[PDB]
RNA sequence: AGUAGAAACAAGGGCCCUG
């Protein structure tokens, strides 16, 4: 591995990639989270951090957050990200039988 | 990305594009909808989730 | 600190006005974009005059006051004015000053910890200056150069994106604070955006100028250009200084940014998942998708995967427009027939089957186009101007300089159109067993012709032979091809004009969809075979260097 | 989902996608133009005659199928009624250009070139401004001598013409180079001959008929006979002036590569040809005068300033025999000024005198602008003087493009390189000095037969050529050299025998003549593209005597 | 002697020395022009058939399917028969391939309807309806947009579409407001206003806002089609139409048989606007849109109708004097009537058959095209013609090529001898002529092959580059300092790769720009003796600069630069040698000079003054609604530093947007940073105090 | 840090790793090596009696 | 006076300003 790019691991000449859920001494930087956090239901309730504070959230915490303009939307600290290609390509096989 | 289903496989996997063209099709309607349609394809095989 | 206090106080000042509100209020954000063109609208029409005229005035710029004044600037150094207090009618925050004042900044004004980050602002210029301070310039000298006028990149650049994926990596390079809602891209190529990120962080700079200089970082130049000689892209940014149309100023420049080696080793990539991927006759497509999204390759540091280099590229090779296919992705409107390039200028047309007998009594049925039609192609070191009518080649205008690239050209032209009498009557050696069925596919007639031609000379030259000979008539001896590729002879293949200069490459921003069929046979909303798998290299062996197959 | 569709969201909002149209629910599924009742009022008005409904229109042409024996008839029909004429020029020849006739055109530059008569004075690099320039010129005292006699030789309004030149050396004396407002400079500057709008409300009958009210009669131009003086002028131009550097150029830079040397070795050689001659010294006349005078337009409007008319040069050099390392030289061709530059506008217009020396004769029919006056002697022994007083104008753009006559050299350069690559070539070797040194190119008649000179020394000739272009330029000019092409293209074609043809040259022909007006470059033009025809005549055809 | 510089054509290729003749090296170079337009485009139309409108109650001639007057047909013509027009577009359609024009109408409808109504600012000068002048298109966008805020309320809309359906509600309301120093126009004075076309001498045509974005979608949907078809040259430039006459030659000389022999005509059209009718190209339209989605049928067809029914203003009118020209009194196009016995003969003649059609300041035109408008929908138009082919010709041997740009073509005939050569022009004649589309008999020749013209390039064996043409480009644009130099040297190299400029031609270039740069900006060489501003201070500080290589252009420097680095600014290559001080001092970020292209940003890359002339003028109501929205704009761009670059987006209002993220940064900076939970309290107060006025106000 | 051909250096360094891995000391592309071995001299030859 | 062209300039705005 290298602290240049801290998402590979070389095993035999082979690249494994680590998913983004929680950052470490070199790779410690706003991205090296954005994998574990996702979208969800609006719920008002809950507060309002900062981009920085997102290190600190518990694991399976819903938090209302600013994004990019004019948009302020709320994150729930789960990844939920399946493959979309395969679901769709599965389903659509079955409309064919 | 002259015409609308190189937008909608901008984002959109390509086979709910075929499919909601096809549909249009049989319907006979606009073919801007193809945006619509395949939107409401994945997201019912995204439910699915197998 | 105060500027929040300040920033705060300004918008509740707008906000206390009536119209500010109401604009602010009503809809989303975009509309500052439009917002920012109805102001600052003022252009000239002879910009040369107007500077000129503007510069022998004592005060031609307009400037920043509070800077001046912290950089303890003043009026007049001795006795030469610099700036007098006022305030432009537009800005309402600058005041007039002389271009001298640069000067005085320039020679005793304030001085910044370090100016190397200007190395990475335009690395491409850099990159410029040092490919160039590597050329060996051999000899001046002078001829007749022959130019084709084809579209080539003027910039090599290495991890070439699309303006999509760019405004992100601007964005998370930049402005993290502003950041839109992470994309699959930023996501993949994590490695770039920390590389790109620790460079231009804590810096004092001027943000948007360096995320310009990123786009234009980002984007290989292309441009359509008469050209000679190899094609790549260190020549392309100076080729204004290596020949025209009477002289040569001969230079080698193989030995810098070699970016041809990672288009061969992509190409062979593909070339090898192609071939890998059709023992499934069934199941080929499934197996060819699941192929590419499971493999990567590194390029420089990074590691970047398949499908996105291939969707990238703009390699219009039989191989890669497969992948593509497969993928989804639109391509460019060209066709290939082998190792061949061709482009159909014109003409129409519509499958008509015919036999042909194989060895006595073997009828094969084979399609043949029935209209006018012409075509641009392109073999190595040759290319030609040929048409097509009713399973006929009417005529065919060559300008390579070759004779051996000449005859195989020209063979395979004549295969294309499906005429002469072989087709008709097929040659007595081919054989059933090599007819169709290599591995349970039908081969189709032509490139049953072609494997014929590429197996043995002896067979092209009766090809040629087929073709009708003539007589050379006086004065045409100049446009007349033999059998040997001859600029003159005295007896010449049938309508075979010769010139010298190569035909110059049509163009056209053009992109089509096209399918593929269980046998990988790429449709395109009509019959034509754009690319098959009958058109590649048999097999060969290769040892992949840093490269990543991540299936059973 | 809420993921997805977030994504899809940005994905449509950044293409302008994300509206009711691309996005609608399900009653709002029916998108269509709101038509208005005026717009089909107005689409059932704007159809063809046979159709009166944009229904029939649409009806008719939406079902349009192809009947070629009718359209086949119709072109026909109109391909009989019409008689097209074709003229093959072989047979129909192009009849000689008339030119107009009456009086010689008269000069019309701003600066005399062959009879200016110069001033050089010892380079100072201190003292390098105008005004500086003039003071140190007007102090050695051999200015001071030049008294005009009250009597010209020739021309109008002479005693105006007396006053500014006398109030002129006044002014250096006092060095403010300011004139005052009297009669002289008024009416020489037409500081108030500018007529006041009057409105028309204030109008009636009356005063139509108390001053006369009628259009204003434009009085276009009148017809000017081919001036004989001009090949003078260009024989003289392609002289020697005794002194080089006449016009300002940059360095040379480094050189890393063969393709770097010749190039500075061409540019060198042609750049020591072209700095000799008088047509340069009119170029740096040109491009040092008109700064000044730019600049003192900018900052000193509402100011009849003084300018002079000067030049830099540099003494040639002589083998290392007698004085070495040759000095600088400053000449004053002579001085001008400018009346109000108040330039509200582009291509605006400002009236400027002129006044330049001379030890010769005036022409009657060439001088007729200039108001000259003999002014003392002047030594070399000694020599009369005569002093020409013109009154011209100029504008920002003939400013602008006068400091820009430096253009000349490009072209130039490009022609005399297009040919020796060329030349080069054809035979794969460097064939630059042997083509310059050797190749003839026709320049002139002399005693019925043909000169020939190198192209060393026919490079001044392009030069010549392109300068009067930058100074004559005009419409006239312009329309010629557009309409001139296709003479020579008819050239072209009768040199390689292709059967050229036309429709109908005649009116080719007048057009041209049309635009031959009192413009001496013009003229002469013409006079020499039927020379040309002429001389080309006796072995091609396609041409009558 | 007699010194002749033609002589060189005598022994010497005619195009290897055409660029003599172009005095491009030169500066180059009403009511009565506009009049004589109006009477040549009512001649042309042979036809008398008048109707008579009810909108307008005002004779309109009919130029279309009315031939009469067949006397000299050899001139130009404006009668169009609809039916051979259609032929042709069926020839074009069946050579092209079955539903050709359904894919670029569809091509068209993809980027309409996702189309933002902001784009009408990249346009040429457009005629304000409220002011009558002509003003930059965005000041007339935000014109007619507070016009319409004004009248019934708020634009709402942000694509296309809704503003065209916003255009087509508008002609039917019966009032409409507009700021002024709020005046208020009944339904007929802005159904006038709307069509009315300016004019600019720069001739050439104003249009007005109105019809603006359906002309867009008509000159989309023609270069859609353009671009596919290869007898054109009107989107593409340079390069490209040198390939497209190659190829297509090299085709020629192939096809053409034995006993045939090709022929070359270089036609230059006349009359080209005049003649075009803009009925004929509804008809056309409407059959191109005869299968594609309802949709684009009304929205093709209304600029066609608009063109129809187009007014054209006369301006500033006669000017009256006396004898000695003393006085002087100007006249407007409204007064001619009144003083017509005030006017020469001629005039009087011109402007008394016109009355009748002539409105205030304004003249009716029915019909007519005008320059710019409709360039490529003219050249599919004349496209066609080319592909015409009927039996008699394939009889007796005979085929008509070629390549048409508007109003600029090249012939290619082929037959076996010259009777029938002539015959084939003829009918090609005959075939424009059914269309309008004429012939210019003294500036169209012809000639055996290789010797043609096409566009300002002059063809035989080779192709001799203009280079007058690029001259003019040899000049310093005038922006910035360095922008002029490093623009010059790239304006050089592809010069040099495109129009064969040689070497040294490009370096005399060179040192031109460098020197007339030097003169231009006030600067001189460091080791030079001229005195003045900036001379002086540098050779003041002149000494500490230890190394005078690095030093640069405008301060001071040397020429290192030459035909092996044109593609290299200097400011690069200098840098390794340039001070460390100079180096740092001239790129320090921190300027009050620098604003904001293939050039680097140093404080040389300064901004021009403004003018002052609008000064005097009471031109500043406007100024007041441009000063609002710059102040909001410009802290949005305080807030959000990535604004410009990459456009906005979302659902919130730009208030909103403020107000989150400013309350963020305080909370952020009151975490860490240096802000007291007092300075917090009062910060956060007040941007509610700010957020309730916002809302209570509006 | 201190040098004036590092691209030649560089390439041919990836030469020689991507050769060793082919099992082969051999190096086939002739660019490289040809270029940093020729700035000595390097130059054509004209005959004596073409003179 | 003059320029140039197929019409415009030969200062314009409020005693004061400006390209």
């Amino acid at each position: 591995w290298s602290k240049a790019d801290s998402s590979k691991i070389y095993c035999h000449g082979i690249a494994i990639r680590v998913p983004l859920v929680v950052g470490d001494e070199h790779m410690d930087t706003s991205l090296a989270l954005l994998e574990g956090f996702s979208v969800c239901e609006n719920d008002p309730r809950a507060p309002m951090v900062t981009r920085q504070d997102l290190i600190d959230v518990g694991f399976g915490q819903k938090v209302r957050l600013f994004v990019g303009q004019g948009s302020v939307r709320t994150f729930k600290r789960t990844a939920s990200q399946r493959a979309a290609s395969s679901d769709v390509n599965k389903n659509v096989k079955k409309i064919k039988m | 990305s002259k015409t609308f289903a190189e937008i909608a496989e901008a984002f959109l996997e390509p086979e709910a594009v075929r499919i909601a063209k096809e549909a249009v099709e049989e319907y006979g309607d606009h073919e801007r909808k193809i945006i619509q349609i395949g939107i409401h394809f994945q997201v019912c095989c995204m439910f699915c989730d197998e | 600190m105060s500027l929040l206090l300040t920033i705060a106080k300004e918008y509740k000042r707008l906000c206390q006005d009536a119209k500010a509100a109401q604009m602010m209020t009503v809809g989303t954000v975009s509309n500052y974009t439009t917002f920012k063109k109805w102001t600052t609208s003022r252009k000239e029409k002879n910009p040369s005059l107007r500077m000129r005229w503007a510069m022998s005035s004592k005060f031609p710029i307009i400037a920043n006051k509070r800077m001046l004044e912290e950089a303890q600037i003043p009026k007049e150094h001795n006795n030469v004015a610099l700036w007098e207090d006022t305030e432009d009618v537009s800005k309402r925050d600058h005041v007039l000053a002389s271009a001298s004042c640069i000067n005085y900044w320039n020679f005793c004004g304030p001085c910044v910890n370090n100016s190397e980050v200007i190395k990475e602002v335009y690395k491409s210029r850099f990159g410029r200056l040092e490919r160039r301070k590597e050329i060996m310039w051999k000899e001046l000298r002078f001829t007749l150069v022959d130019r084709q006028r084809r579209r080539v990149d003027t910039q090599p650049v290495e991890q070439r994106l699309r303006t999509g994926e760019i405004k992100d990596l601007q964005m998370w390079t930049l402005f993290e604070d502003e950041a839109p809602l992470a994309s699959k891209f930023i996501l993949d190529n994590y490695g770039l955006v920390k590389e790109m990120r620790s460079k231009f962080a804590n810096k004092p700079l001027n943000k948007e100028v360096v995320a310009h200089m990123l786009e234009k970082q980002f984007n290989p130049e292309s441009r359509f250009l008469p050209v000679f000689g190899a094609i790549r892209p260190e020549r392309m940014e100076l080729i204004h200084a290596l020949g025209g149309e009477t002289w040569i100023q001969e230079a080698n420049t193989a030995g810098i940014s070699n970016v041809d080696q990672r288009k061969n080793d992509i190409r062979a990539v593909c070339r090898k998942v192609c071939l890998a991927a059709n023992a499934s006759i069934m199941n080929a497509k499934s197996k060819l998708v699941e192929y590419i999204k499971s493999t990567s390759m590194r390029i420089g540091e990074t590691e970047r995967k398949l499908e996105e280099l291939i969707l990238e590229t703009d390699d219009v090779s039989p191989e890669v427009t497969l992948c593509k296919s497969a993928l989804g992705g639109q391509l460019g409107k060209t066709l290939s027939f082998g190792p061949m390039l061709l482009k159909k200028i014109s003409g129409s047309g519509v499958k008509v089957k015919d036999t042909v007998y194989i060895q006595g009594v073997r009828a094969v049925q084979f399609e043949y186009w029935s209209e006018q039609e012409e075509f641009y192609g392109e073999y190595k070191s040759a290319t030609a101007l040929f048409s097509r009518k009713e399973r006929s080649l009417e005529w065919i205008t060559i300008g390579g300089g070759i004779n051996e690239d000449r005859k195989r050209l020209l063979a395979m032209c004549m295969i294309f159109c499906r005429d002469g009498d072989y087709f008709k009557d097929a040659p007595a050696t081919i054989t059933m067993a090599d007819l169709s069925t290599k591995l349970g596919r039908e081969i189709p007639y032509q490139y049953v012709m072609m494997n014929w031609i590429q197996k043995s000379e002896d067979n092209l030259e009766a090809l040629l032979y087929s073709r009708g000979i003539v007589e050379t008539n006086p004065g045409k001896m100049g446009s007349s091809m033999g059998i040997d590729g001859s600029k003159r002879a005295i007896k010449s293949l049938r309508a075979v004009t010769i010139q010298s200069g190569k035909i110059d490459m049509p163009e056209s921003k053009e992109k089509i969809h096209l399918e593929l069929s269980d046998n990988l046979e790429a449709f395109d909303s009509s019959g034509r075979i754009v690319a098959t798998i009958l058109d590649l290299p048999s097999d060969k062996k290769v040892t992949f260097q840093d490269v990543s197959f991540q299936h059973p | 989902i809420f993921s997805f569709l977030a994504t899809a969201a940005d994905f449509l909002r950044k293409e302008n996608m994300f509206n009711e149209i691309f996005l609608p629910d399900n009653e709002e599924t029916i998108i269509e133009m709101k038509k208005g009742k005026t717009f089909l009022e107005l689409r059932d008005e704007s159809v063809p005659l046979p159709f009166q409904t944009y229904e029939q229109m649409k009806d008719y042409c939406e079902k349009f199928k192809g009947n070629p024996r009718e359209l086949a008839s119709k072109v026909s029909q109109m391909q009989s009624n019409i008689k097209l004429p074709i003229k093959h020029y072989e047979q129909n020849k192009f009849r000689q250009i008339r030119l107009p006739k009456g009086p010689m055109a008269p000069y019309t530059h701003k600066f005399l070139m062959e009879e200016a008569w110069m001033f050089t004075k010892i380079s100072d690099p201190e003292r390098s401004r105008a005004g500086e320039i003039l003071i140190d010129f007007f102090k050695k005292g051999n200015l001071s001598a030049i008294r005009p006699k009250d009597k010209p030789l020739q021309g109008k309004y002479p005693i105006h013409y007396k006053n500014l030149w006398n109030q002129i050396k006044a002014a250096i004396a006092d060095r403010t180079m300011v004139i005052n407002e009297n009669d002289h400079s008024e009416f020489l500057g037409g500081i108030g001959r500018a007529s006041k709008k009057i409105p028309e409300i204030s109008l009636t009958q009356d005063v139509i008929t108390t001053e006369g009210l009628k259009q204003s009669e434009n009085k276009l131009p009148e017809p000017r006979s081919f001036p004989r003086w001009f090949n003078a002028e260009w024989m003289w131009a392609i002289k020697d002036s005794d002194l080089t550097g006449w016009v300002p150029m940059a360095e040379y830079p480094p050189a890393d590569n063969e393709l770097e040397d010749y190039a500075e070795h061409l540019n060198k050689t042609m750049e020591g040809v072209l700095q000799g001659t008088n047509c340069a010294r009119e170029m740096g006349k040109c491009i040092l005068t008109v700064g000044a005078l730019m600049t003192e337009c900018r900052l000193f409007p509402g100011k009849i300033k003084v300018v002079p008319i000067y030049a830099r040069s540099k003494e040639r050099k002589s083998m290392q025999e007698g004085l070495p390392v040759p000095s600088e030289m400053d000449c004053l061709f002579g001085i001008c000024v400018k009346s109000k530059s108040h330039l509200n506008k582009d291509d605006g217009m400002y009236t400027i005198i002129t006044f330049e020396f001379s030890i010769r004769e005036p022409n009657l029919e060439k001088h007729q602008k200039y108001t000259v006056f003999e002014a003392g002697h002047t030594t070399v022994r000694e020599v009369p003087l005569y002093l020409y007083c013109r009154t011209t104008a100029l504008s920002k753009i003939k400013n602008d493009w006068l400091s820009k006559a430096r253009r000349c050299f490009i072209t130039t350069m490009d022609t005399v390189e297009t040919i020796c690559l060329r030349e080069s070539a054809k035979a794969e070797e460097n064939l630059v000095e042997k083509t310059l040194n050797e190749k003839q190119m026709w320049i002139g008649k002399k005693n019925g037969e043909l000169i020939a000179q190198p192209l060393r020394e026919a490079l001044r000739v392009q030069l010549v050529q392109q300068f009067y272009f930058c100074i004559y330029n005009d419409s006239q000019l312009e329309g010629f050299c557009n309409e001139q092409k296709k003479i020579l293209m008819a050239l072209e074609g009768d040199k390689k025998n292709k059967s050229s043809f036309g429709f109908n040259p005649e009116g080719l022909l007048e057009k041209i003549e049309e635009c031959l007006i009192n413009n001496p470059m013009c003229l002469f033009m013409a006079q020499r593209l039927n020379e040309l025809v002429i001389e080309a005549s006796k072995r091609g055809a396609k041409f009558f005597k | 002697m007699e010194i002749n510089p033609y002589l060189m054509f005598l022994n010497n290729d005619v195009t290897s020395l055409i660029s003599t003749t172009y005095p491009y090296t030169g500066p180059p170079p009403s009511t009565k022009y506009t009049l004589e337009t109006i009477k040549r485009t009512y001649d042309y139309s042979r036809t008398s058939v008048e109707k008579t409108s009810k909108v307008f109650n005002i004779p309109r001639r009919k130029f279309c399917n009315c031939l009469e007057d067949k006397d000299e047909l050899v001139k130009p013509t404006g009668n169009v028969d609809i039916s051979s027009l259609l032929g042709l577009a069926e020839m074009m359609e069946k050579r092209m391939g079955e539903g050709f024009f359904k894919h670029c109408v569809m091509e068209a409808e993809t980027e309409i309807l996702k189309m933002h109504f902001s784009r009408l600012t990249e346009g040429r000068q457009t005629y304000d309806w409220t002011s009558e002048r002509n003003m930059p298109a965005a000041t007339a966008l935000q014109l007619t947009v507070d016009a319409i805020k004004e009248t019934e309320g708020p634009f709402k809309g942000t694509t296309m579409l809704e503003y065209c359906n916003k255009m087509i509600e508008m002609l039917d309301w019966k009032e409409i407001k507009f700021k002024k120093v709020i005046d208020s126009i009944k339904h007929d004075e802005f159904l006038i206003r709307a069509l009315t076309i300016n004019t600019m001498a720069k001739a050439i045509a104003t249009p007005g806002m109105i019809v603006r974005p359906f002309s867009k979608i008509v000159e989309t949907v023609a270069q859609k089609i353009c671009e596919k078809l290869k007898e054109s040259g009107l989107p593409v430039g340079g390069n490209e139409k040198k390939a497209k006459l190659k190829t297509t030659v090299t085709s020629l000389n192939a096809r053409m048989n034995s006993d045939q022999f090709a022929v070359n005509i270089t036609g230059d059209n006349s009359k080209w606007n005049e003649c075009q009718q803009p009925e004929a190209y509804l008809a056309l339209l409407a059959y191109i849109t005869k299968d594609s989605s309802d949709l684009m049928k009304d929205l093709c067809s209304v600029a066609p109708v608009l063109f129809c029914n187009k007014f054209v203003k006369l301006g500033q009118g006669i000017r009256l004097s006396n004898k000695r020209k003393t006085k002087e009194v100007i006249i407007k196009a409204e007064k001619m009537g009144k003083y017509k016995n005030l006017m020469r003969e001629e005039y009087k003649n011109l402007f008394e058959p016109l009355e009748k059609y002539i409105q205030k300041d304004v003249c009716f035109l029915p019909g007519g095209m005008l320059m710019g408008m409709f360039n490529m929908l003219s050249t599919v138009l004349g496209v066609s013609t080319l592909c015409y082919m009927d039996e008699e010709l394939k009889a007796k041997g005979c085929f008509w090529t070629g390549l048409q740009s508007s109003d600029d073509f090249v012939l290619f005939a082929v037959a076996s001898n010259w009777s029938n050569i002539h015959w084939t022009i003829r009918r090609f004649n005959a075939v424009c002529k059914l269309i309008g589309i004429n012939m210019s008999l003294e500036k169209s020749y012809g000639s055996l092959p290789e010797l043609f013209e096409f566009t300002s390039m002059f063809f035989d064996g080779e192709f001799v580059s203009n280079l007058a043409m690029e001259l003019p480009a040899f000049t310093t644009a005038g922006v910035n300092e360095g922008v002029d130099f490093t623009a010059a040297m790239s304006i050089i190299k592809t010069n040099m790769i495109n129009n064969s400029l040689s070497p040294s031609t490009a370096l005399m270039a060179l040192r031109i720009c460098l020197q007339e740069f030097r003169a231009t900006y006030r600067v001189h060489p460091w080791d030079s003796r001229v005195k003045g501003g900036r001379m002086k201070i540098i050779n003041e500080f002149i000494k500490t600069i230890e190394n005078k290589d690095g030093l640069l252009i405008a301060d001071g420097g040397k020429l290192m630069n030459n035909i092996s680095t044109l593609h290299i600014p200097e400011e690069v290559l200098k840098f390794e040698k340039m001070d460390e001080q100079y180096r740092n001092r001239v790129f320090n970020p921190k300027n009050p000079f620098t604003n904001f292209n293939e050039a680097v940003v140093s404080t040389h890359s300064f901004r021009t003054r403004a003018n002052r002339t609008l000064l005097n003028t009471d031109m500043r109501a406007m100024m007041a609604e441009e000063k609002r929205y710059q102040m909001v704009c410009d802290m949005f761009k305080s807030v959000f530093e990535s604004a410009d670059i990459n456009p906005p987006i979302g659902a919130m209002s730009i208030g909103e947007a403020i107000e989150e993220k400013l309350l963020e940064r305080a909370k952020m900076k009151r975490d860490i940073g240096a802000i007291e939970d007092s300075e917090y309290e009062e910060i956060k107060d007040i941007i509610r105090d700010a957020k309730k006025a916002r809302l209570e106000s509006r």
